[PDB]
Formats: structure tokens, sequence, C-alpha cells
């Protein structure tokens, strides 16, 4: 009952990447330290390679939560522009008032 | 029905009318206050039906009367300030340490706030039992946490997730130093 | 540096609790990655979006029952 | 009934003596039973200052039973005296169900209207109706004739607007 | 009430301990709102509690705050301050104190209070170990 | 005219599902409505509905009654691993992250090192 | 000298029963229960208690659409944790024949499901504790062979049969 | 008025903390407050005068609306409690309702 298919599509991104993000850490954890020896990272790049490709934390994009907008959204409130606009303009947001 | 603001006394008691932080009601306060920016040759609207009224956060559970009346009764769960400590002269004197620790009031259905574990703890090292060789290796071993131009040390832990697992850090990192202090390495020769 | 320098240095962070073994830029990478709770497992990241969910099918049950328009 | 007066008062002093203390629920029954009355003096006499905590399911019929007797006895200070027992700290929380509540403040009332002077009957009267109870149209009429006996026939207009 | 009163009020159960209370040299409450007005009636009402508990209290006006952004159509947002120092106050005291403070927080009006408290030295650090 | 508390007694003394229902019976004794906003915050208070001021961030949370030193001293927990090799040195670059963490608790920490302890295992 | 004062303690409810005692009754208002709206104050007794009975039906209506649907007020928000405003569980969660599930349903007071599982244990010839039975046996005898809404005592009701089936009857059971 | 005096003649309609300097979860408050809008519009069909106020003061949430007197008293209370019991259950909080009645619609002008 999301907003649209894009949004259930990344919805399903963020439950992967919440699932996977401990095993992730520690795998990329092995590959980013000059301690370890090349045969030990390497095969860190395999194992992190072969996690689903929708556990990767790159993939997640901030749509809007009630119209699914991909741009012009601002984080603090994850409200497009227009739907923004709509709540400001009427007084609903508190604190919210015209800049003069 | 006709509203019960003219039932109302000139001499009533106003604390048991609004005993709690109420919204604006035109029928229980009795005064005809008006609002609204008025229209041209015009009167502020009324206070029936008034939505601005309704949107202001209301003092009328807390006038002097109830204020007087409220910080009399709390009396009895006070504790006195024991009158030796007549200014900071002494209180600096006889509790050297100070343990600054803060709170957060939001509104929501959740009260935790992350910002609420950090403590800070600061003393004065001229209140501490040091030597010189003490004092200097302490200085050198805090770094920027020591300010000369106050002599105070000031630890600030937030390592722990809780406020008193980081006020026992912050006492066990005062004890370390102090005591690494008063120690002589092998290598302290070589200054 | 100096021989004192880098023995107070290396036992204040002993005291501290910080690196006391030397490392080097591309290995304290580590110690970030482990200190900081991932974005992955962040409040904003995992909940950025309401239910939708039980927002909707509870306006259906709500009608259906005849509560809400 | 009669026949167990004596037996009950042997039983409450039975009670006493090994000490159990009595709750509102026995004296509600005692005076239940006795009302078919001096009994509820001495009830009253000892009953007075105490606090009481919820001990037996009848408890809360006391104050109720009890000002039915002031009502018979038509016994002004005995109703003060009832009064001023669900006065003292938490007592008023004995009062039962709304029914009950209503019973209640109805004799009490009743009996302020016909006995009491007719200004501490208006006192009576603004502090009681509504915030405590919502009169019964007998209530009024016992007001009214109260009016009448005291002269005070420029009031009439206030009490049928609020009747109204 | 003109005549049915309470006969008798049962007033809470304050007991005496025997721990230590705690002292605070200082007590900072910072009350942050978007509204003047209601900083203001707040300051008033929590003097006039101060001065009634017979707390020394100190008022001051940190400036103001102004996030200004743009979605062409400019919003704003103020934050104003107002500061109130408690001082030389128990921890009992305290305790009351900020909690009918905080009670009585009026809607959209965010509190931060910062409590310096007094604390002697550990016996740990009296003397040197040997 | 005298009490009805002197006279003749019976002479006969000296000095589950069942008990919860009669505690509950017990309770409607005194079931009144709110009387006002007071009465209201008290019973939400008990009820564990309100916030109890003044406010504590951290009501109802104790970290699983942990100490500082579980938090910050995690190097007893890497005794099954080299002493001196690069995973030594690895690992204690994991543990000092690990310590300057404040949002996961020991617990937490332990299953990295374990994670970690396992995974060297195998390789 | 300075003499640090003894702290104070006092329950969480104090300072709010101390804030009350200060404000006495308003004379001129409708109990608390009511709104203090003109319309909707109630004018008569008969009124006052058919805004009490109409509100607390929407009261239960709404509990009943919470307990019929867990699943939309699963969702927890609020720290620190409220046990009241989460939904009750009135189902059994064990459904295998054994004697904890029995006992599952004497907590949760479904009497005919207890007595059908009674049954059910005895002819999987498990044997009953007890402390078992003898609950199942308040739960009868205080509810009467009926489930949770007088009922005059039938003969050979289920208390009774459970009775006379038990292998011992000790002085809780009578 | 206007959009452009919402701070000079108008006020706001909901006040909480999230959107002042430093405050947190201001998208949780806004989202609960839309769905606050939605519900009581579609449980108060033709009922509600003027918009909701929703207020918030620590864990409470107070939504105090402006109703007609064309609904029955009854139906009023019934739904007080309904929504109270609802909404206090779906946010894990004390919600609460306060209710004005006015005879119709309080005119200003004519636009």
């Amino acid at each position: 009952h999301y907003v649209d298919w894009r949004m259930w599509r990344d919805v399903k991104r963020r439950k992967m990447a919440y699932e996977y993000a401990d095993e992730r850490l520690r795998i990329n954890s092995l590959r980013k330290n000059t301690i370890l020896p090349k045969i030990l990272q390497d095969v860190a790049d395999e194992e992190i390679a072969a996690l689903p490709r929708d556990s990767c934390p790159v993939r997640i994009r901030n749509r809007c939560v009630m119209t699914s907008r991909p741009r012009g959204v601002k984080r603090r409130w994850r409200l497009s522009r227009i739907v923004f606009r709509h709540l400001a303009d009427h007084g609903q947001l508190s604190g919210i008032q015209r800049a003069t | 029905l006709p509203p019960r603001t003219e039932k109302m006394a000139v001499d009533q008691d106003w604390p048991s009318v609004y005993p709690v932080a109420a919204p604006f009601k035109p029928s229980a306060v009795p005064l005809p206050v008006r609002m609204g920016y008025p229209v041209k040759k015009g009167v502020p609207m009324a206070k029936e039906g008034n939505l601005e009224l309704l949107k202001i956060p209301n003092f009328l559970h807390l006038t002097p009367v109830a204020i007087k009346k409220h910080c009399e009764a709390l009396k009895d769960f006070c504790t006195e300030w024991p009158a030796a400590l007549d200014s900071d002269e002494k209180c600096e004197k006889h509790f050297p340490i100070e343990i600054d620790s803060t709170d957060y009031v939001s509104s929501g259905p959740s009260v935790r706030n992350p910002r609420a574990r950090v403590v800070v703890l600061r003393v004065k090292l001229s209140s501490l039992n040091l030597d010189d060789h003490a004092k200097k290796k302490l200085i050198k071993l805090v770094g920027e946490r020591y300010c000369k131009t106050t002599d105070v040390l000031t630890i600030k832990t937030d390592r722990c997730p809780l406020r008193r697992q980081n006020y026992d850090y912050a006492v066990y990192l005062l004890t370390v130093l102090y005591h690494e202090s008063w120690n002589t390495e092998e290598w302290e020769k070589s200054k | 540096l100096s021989e004192y320098a880098f023995r107070m240095s290396r036992l204040s962070a002993r005291l501290f609790g910080e690196v006391t073994r030397p490392t080097n830029s591309k290995s304290m990478k580590v110690v970030k990655l482990f200190s900081e709770l991932p974005l992955a497992k962040k409040k904003e990241t995992y909940d950025w979006y309401p239910n939708h969910h039980t927002y909707a099918e509870l306006m259906q049950t709500l009608r259906f029952l005849g509560l809400y328009r | 009934h009669v026949f167990a007066r004596s037996p009950a008062l042997q039983v409450l002093r039975e009670m006493k003596a090994i000490g159990i203390e009595p709750s509102l629920a026995t004296y509600h029954h005692i005076i239940r039973l006795f009302d078919q009355s001096f009994i509820i003096y001495d009830i009253m006499n000892e009953l007075m200052g105490k606090r009481f905590s919820p001990k037996d399911p009848d408890d809360d019929k006391f104050f109720q039973s009890a000002m039915s007797i002031c009502s018979s006895l038509r016994d002004l200070e005995l109703a003060y005296q009832v009064h001023g027992l669900l006065k003292t700290g938490d007592n008023w929380k004995f009062i039962g169900p709304d029914q009950h509540r209503n019973f209640y403040y109805s004799k009490f009332f009743d009996l302020i209207c016909l006995m009491e002077q007719i200004d501490v009957t208006l006192k009576w009267y603004e502090d009681l109706i509504p915030s405590a109870y919502f009169p019964h149209s007998q209530t009024m009429i016992h007001l009214l004739q109260a009016l009448d006996v005291a002269n005070r026939l420029e009031v009439i207009p206030k009490i049928w607007k609020d009747s109204k | 009430l003109h005549v049915d009163v309470p006969k008798d009020l049962t007033k809470p159960v304050v007991t005496i301990s025997d721990e230590p209370d705690i002292l605070y040299k200082r007590l900072s409450v910072l009350v942050k709102g978007h509204d003047k007005a209601v900083l203001d009636s707040y300051e008033y009402f929590a003097v006039l509690a101060a001065k009634e508990l017979g707390i020394s209290i100190k008022v001051h006006e940190p400036p103001r705050k102004i996030e200004r952004f743009t979605l062409r159509v400019q919003y704003e947002m103020r934050t104003l301050y107002r500061c109130l120092e408690l001082e030389h106050l128990t921890g009992s005291t305290a305790d009351v104190y900020l909690e009918y403070i905080q009670r009585n927080l009026p809607e959209g009006v965010a509190m931060e209070v910062t409590k310096t408290q007094l604390e002697q030295l550990p016996e740990h650090i009296k003397e040197p170990i040997w | 005219r005298k009490n009805i508390f002197t006279g003749k007694r019976l002479n006969i003394f000296d000095m589950s599902l069942w008990d919860v229902e009669f505690a509950k019976q017990l309770a409607t004794v005194n079931e009144q409505p709110l009387q006002n906003g007071f009465e209201e915050l008290i019973q939400w208070t008990k009820e564990g509905k309100l916030w109890e001021f003044p406010i504590n961030n951290e009501a109802g949370f104790d970290d699983d009654g942990s100490e500082f030193h579980e938090h910050i001293f995690l190097e007893k927990h890497l005794e099954s691993f080299p002493k001196q090799g690069p995973i030594r040195h690895f690992m204690e670059l994991v543990t000092c992250g690990l310590s300057k963490n404040p949002y996961l608790s020991v617990k937490q920490k332990v299953e990295h090192i374990e994670w970690f302890r396992n995974y060297f295992n195998e390789k | 000298e300075v003499v640090i004062p003894k702290k104070k303690t006092w329950d969480k409810v104090a300072v709010l029963q101390a804030l009350a005692s200060t404000v006495n009754r308003d004379t001129t208002a409708v109990p608390y229960v009511f709104q203090d709206d003109p319309y909707l104050m109630p004018a008569s007794s008969l009124e006052s208690r058919s805004f009490l009975l109409a509100k607390k039906s929407g009261e239960n209506v709404a509990k009943f659409i919470i307990n019929s649907y867990p699943k939309y007020f699963q969702k927890d928000i609020a720290e620190p944790h409220i046990p009241c405003l989460m939904p009750e569980y009135f189902e059994p969660q064990i459904k295998d024949i054994s004697e904890a599930a029995l006992k599952e349903r004497i907590e949760l007071r479904k009497v005919k499901a207890s007595v059908d599982m009674f049954d059910q244990l005895l002819q999987a010839g498990t044997t009953v504790s007890l402390e078992t039975t003898n609950s199942l046996l308040d739960l009868l005898c205080y509810y009467g062979d009926q489930e949770p809404s007088g009922v005059t005592w039938r003969a050979k009701n289920n208390a009774e049969r459970i009775f006379s089936l038990m292998p011992e009857k000790n002085e809780h059971s009578y | 008025h206007a959009p452009h005096y919402i701070a000079h003649r108008k006020g706001w309609l909901s006040l909480h903390t999230g959107n002042l300097d430093g405050e947190d979860h201001a998208a949780e408050r806004t989202v609960e407050d839309v769905f606050l809008r939605k519900f009581m519009w579609g449980t108060f069909p033709g009922c509600l005068a003027d918009q909701l106020v929703l207020k918030r003061r620590g864990n409470q949430l107070e939504i105090c609306a402006v109703v007609l007197r064309q609904l029955s008293p009854h139906k009023y209370y019934f739904l007080v409690g309904y929504s109270e019991t609802l909404l206090s259950y779906f946010y894990k909080c004390p919600v609460r309702l306060h209710l004005q009645t006015v005879p119709s619609k309080v005119v200003y002008k004519y636009l």
C-alpha cells in the first residue's frame, strides 16, 4: 500500500540494507586496513561482491514519504518541496513562517 | 445552554476553575477578551469561536494567586542549602570537583536523547596533592584538557551509553591520571 | 619528535584508551567503522518511511466497520 | 428483623474483642438491620475522624444507608456529622456508584432544605448543585417549600430558571 | 465552595532519608521557543516560583537563532532563548522546582537543564600509592 | 445510656482465581470517576502513561546493568587471538573502535569480536 | 563545618498530589468527566448517565478494534515502553496436547477450551497435576460452566464430573 | 488571511518542539500531524467548523477542535471516546480531545 512501485522497491532495499549491515561492516573492515595479508583482503573483495546487490547502502534513494518524489526532498522533513510548501503555507508545520 | 461564566462570582477562587493547563474555554473564562486583526470599520473577533485564542498557550492555570498557593504547598519537599557555603570561595574549597550533566525536555512519544549521556568533570590542579614533577607530568599527559589560565582540568566523557557509566569513567580517568603522574618510569630521566 | 615526548604520548594514549600500537591513515578506518553505528543501522534510514500498510489497511478496516468516511 | 438485633450487637462486640476491626460494611449491615434507631449516634461517635480503606465489597453502601437514617430521624446534626466523616481525607471515594451518590445527596439536601435556615440552604444549594449532582424535581419542590416557609419569595424566579 | 469544604486533606508522604543530599552549585535552565511572549510569561512564572521557594535566580536572554532556507519561496525558523540561572540549591529543592516548572512547560517550548553538582575528591586521590 | 460497644459477646474467641477476583472486587469499592485534571495526571502516571518528572532521558534503560569497564576494556576477549601477529594489531584497532561506541551494548560488541574470531579460525 | 542536609525522598506522584491539595472543587461546573462546552454539558441526571454510557461504549468499540487487529498497533514508538497501550492477546498460543496448554487456557479463563483439553489429556493417557486440576476446578466453580460475560448450579455440571474423576481430592478441591 | 501572515496575524495550528534549533524528530511529528488531521476529518464528517489545533506538552497530545452543534451530543461523546482510545493506542501516548461547539461557521469576511 505504498505510494507506487518505485517506493516499494526502495522499501525493499532499506530492509536488506538493515539485515546485511553488520556482515557488510565486518567484511568491509577487513579490506580497509594495511595490516592483514593481501591474500585475505583479496577474498573479502569476493565475499563483499557476492552479497545481494540491493544490500549495498549506495542504492537507497531519499524519496518523499508522501509523493515518492525522487528529488527536491528536504531530509529534515522527508518531504518534497511541493508537499512541504502546502503544509508550510497552511500553518500546519510548527515554527515555519515565510521570511521577510 | 448559557455559559457558566454568568454564574461566577467576582471574588471566587480562580485557581479551582483552571487547576491544570487546559485550552482556552470561552464558556469558562469570564473575560470579554478579543483577538483578531480587525476588518475595515471592524472590531477584533469575540472569544466565542475564536481559533486564535484557541492557539495560544495560555497561563490561566498559573496566576500569581495559584503560583503562591502551589509554592507554599511545595515548600515541604525542599532541603536547606548548608549555611557554611556562603559563596564560591568556600564551595571550591570544600568541594573541589564539579560534575556538569544536562537533561533535555522535548515533546514527543519518546524521551530518549543521546546528548544526555555526556558528563563533564572539572577539577583545579591546585586542589590536588601534586608536587612539581607530578603537576608537570599531569599537564603533559592531559594535553589540551588542561587550561593554564584557569588551572582547571576538564575531562569530558561520552564513551558509554549511560550517564552513570560516563561519570564512573570520568572518576576513573582522574584517578589513573593522578596515580600515573605520581609515578616515575625509566624513560623519565631522558628529559 | 623525541624519546620523552614519544613515550609520554604513547602513555597518554594508553590512559585514555586510544590506539597505542602505531598505525597509519588507511588502517585508522577500522576504528571509525567500529566506533560509529553504520548508516544502514541508523533509525533515520531503516525507518525513513511510515508503514503505509498500517496506515492504509487501517482506513480500509475503519471504513468497512463504518467508522470513517 | 427484630429477633436479630441483640445477636448482631453481640457479634459486633465479639469482633471488636477478638481484635478484628469493623469496616464500613459491618456498620452498614448493622444500620440496615436496625432500620426497618439510636445506635447510629454511637456508630458515628466511634467513626468520627477516622480514615478507612476498602476491606469488604459492601463498604461503599455505608454512607447511603447512614444518610437514609438521618432523613427518617430528621436529625440534621447527624447529617452534618456523616457528611463531615465523608469529607475527611479520602472518605469520599466510598460514596459508591452514581445511583447511590444521587440518593445520598438528594436525601442530604432535602434534609438541609427542611431543617436549616434559608440562607445556609441557599449556600448548600449553590455548592452542591450542579457540581455534586443534578437535582430531582422533588428536591426543587422541597426547596420551594423551604423558601415559602422562610418567606423569601424573591428567589422563585432564580429557582425556576435553574430548574429549567 | 462556601460550606461544603474538605475536612482533612491527605498531604503527600515526604520521608527524610538518612543519605546525604546532592549539592548543585549552579543550575542553568535554557528554554527555547518560537514565540517571545510565551518565553516572557514563562520567565515571570519561573522567577515567581523561585522567589516563593527561596531559590536564588537570575535571568538573561541568549541571542536568537534564525534558520533561513529556500525551496523563489524563502522560509524561516526563529528560535528564541531564555536562560534562568539558579544558584546554591540542594538536590531536593532542585528536584521539586524542576518537576514544577517542567510540568508547566508550555507547548512549543523545549528545555535544557544543565546541573553542576559539587563533589569531593575520592579517597583514592588524597595521597599517592607506595 | 451506654455505648453499644460494651456488653455481652459470643465469648467464643480470643485474639488462585478466587483471591485475585476478591481483590478486583475490593478495587471497585473506591473506583470513582476522575474529579479534576490533577487526578487524571496522577492516574496516568500510575498507569505508566505519563512521563515521570523531572525528566530523565534514560528512563527504563539500564544497558543490561553494565558498568563502564565492561564497555571500555574489551581486550580480555582478545585472549584467543594471536598475541603478536598482524591479527593482533587489527583486533586492537577493532576493540579501540568498539570501546568508543556509545550505540552498542556489551553483548553486541562481544558478538562482533566472536564473529571475527570464527572468521579468522576458518582461515 | 559543612553540614550537608539529609535527602528527602517521595513518591513519583507526591508533587501532583500536593498541587491537587492546593485546589478545591469548582461549584459552578459539571463533573470533570464531561466537557465544559454548553452544548455538551449534561443538563439532567438521565442525560449525564446517557453521555457517560455513550463515551464508555465508544471506548469499548475502540478496544474491540485494537484487539481484533493487533497488527496495526504493534509498532511501538514510546520510550519508556508503555505496556498498557499495547494490544492484548486472548488466543491460546500453545496448540499441542499438553499440560502447559491446559494451564494457558486456565490463565485465559477459557472455560470450554479447558474442559475440552482436560478430556483430551485424559484420552491421551496423560496424567494431570493436582495443582492444575485444582486451578481448573477453581475456574469451573467460579464461572459455573459458563464463559465470561445468576447461573444456578446445574446437577452433573462439568465441575462435578471433573471432581468425581479426580484420583486424589485434597482439601483445596472440597 | 494568506500564508505570508502566518507569524503576523495568524498562528500555527500545530505546536511542538521539533522545528526548534537542536531538536529532533521533526518529520515524525509532521507525519503524525498529517494522519491526525485526516483521521479527525474522516471521523467527524461535516462537524468540524474550523481547523484542528494539535498541541504537544511532554508526552501528551491535545486535539483542540471546533465543531458544530448539528450532530447530537451522544454521538459526540461516542466519537470522542472512540478517537481518544484509538489514537492513544496508535501513537502509544495519552491523546485527548477538547471539542468546542459553535452554532455555525464563524465568518470573518466574504472573499
